[PDB]
């Protein structure tokens, strides 16, 4: 038998408890970054390593810009939740 | 600009 | 075996649920930019050879019925399954256009005992949604 | 700046909402498996790939044995929660 | 890209091993956890971590220990590891005398609150229940 | 035997 919860991966855009950020022109920081990293690396890297690059890209290359000071200059880290039992290569 | 979800 | 078998005849489905406009009763803002996300995802997973299905502005009832229906398909010839949710959210929760639905209700349809043709195959849920109202001020 | 929640990894023994299992003689399934995989692969594999091996070991090699039928023949999957921004290698 | 792991020290490995709980909590003794704690000590010793084993801490002692550790100078350490062996429920681990929120423990090491670990991997290894659901498996 | 945490 295997567990019924095995072989799921939840790629969350943000850490538990937090807001997640979206740009009105370019889309959400997380999906922008996820698509860029899959485009660049899906033929070469295992999926958790792609998602770790996504974490770094969201964490380092984005910062909110808001006319509301309360919401300005804020940051985001995504949250990879893996119940996978094997490595995942898209090729 | 940026908005929250 | 250290790596998932990804050479079934089909990579699998990629279901994209794109919720942009919400009922006034919810008080939720329209999610400007999400169409850009949905199109980006469609092209990205097309290039990965997934069968992409884009759905727009689903109520929470329609989200559950779609996921139920998808989990009852025969995935025997598919390597994997991908679901992308673009919406408002709270911790553990994604919003239909008309109110909240528990993420666990959606993912439970694909449990190893409930979707037998995906047993042993990777089930990927990609979730662009808030998980609360905390802000990360960062550190220099 | 970086997020204040960045560079954390939470290696949970079990999935959200679930019991976690411990053997009275050999220790918990998760820690048994984690120590075994670090011993075997810390000089060979990146840490998330080690933890993926731990997931597979717990999921496939353990099943509960209990005199209480309601707690017998149960399974477990650990839960890797990564806010890391880089690959982690324990070797040089 | 990879974390810098060639600082002079790999870092601390804090192991909190809670086996015996106050009767008033109703929680069972965790037979087998001493085996885990010794396995972890040896495993992380072989990885060149400075291992500190702590046994049967109250909830107050867990918080004080974590606070104190986060106030150390980790400048010469590559990483930080904390292992929690106890009873738990979702979001919670138990001291010998009651619950502590996991977030209260991990917040001590936030990037803005433990500056000598900013940018370095902070690993929390958690052997504890997260609720009362059972996984019946599938053949 | 196995016990839950």
């Amino acid at each position: 038998k295997i567990p019924v919860e095995a072989d799921f991966l939840y790629a969350y855009s943000t850490a538990p408890g937090y807001y997640s950020w979206r740009n009105s022109k370019d889309g959400s920081w997380f999906i922008q970054s996820l698509c860029a990293m899959l485009k660049q690396y899906a033929d070469k890297l295992e999926f958790m390593h792609i998602l770790t690059r996504v974490n770094r890209k969201v964490a380092t290359e984005f910062e909110s810009f808001s006319f509301d000071a309360t919401f300005h200059a804020k940051k985001q880290i995504p949250c990879i939740v893996s119940m996978l039992t094997k490595e995942l290569y898209f090729y | 600009v940026d908005f929250v979800d | 075996d250290n790596s998932y078998k990804m050479d079934y005849p089909e990579m699998g489905l990629c279901i994209i649920i794109n919720n942009k406009n919400f009922h006034k009763s919810t008080g939720m803002t329209s999610r400007s930019g999400t169409d850009v996300d949905a199109a980006n995802l469609r092209e990205t997973f097309r290039n990965l050879k997934y069968e992409v299905r884009n759905k727009n502005d689903l109520t929470r009832e329609e989200i559950v019925e779609l996921m139920r229906d998808v989990s009852k398909e025969d995935h025997s010839k598919r390597s994997s399954f991908v679901c992308v949710l673009l919406s408002h959210g709270e911790e553990g929760i994604i919003f239909g256009t008309n109110g909240p639905v528990d993420l666990k209700k959606i993912t439970n349809f694909f449990r190893g005992d409930r979707c037998r043709s995906l047993t042993g195959k990777p089930k990927l849920f990609i979730i662009q949604a808030c998980r609360g109202t905390e802000l990360d001020c960062g550190i220099e």
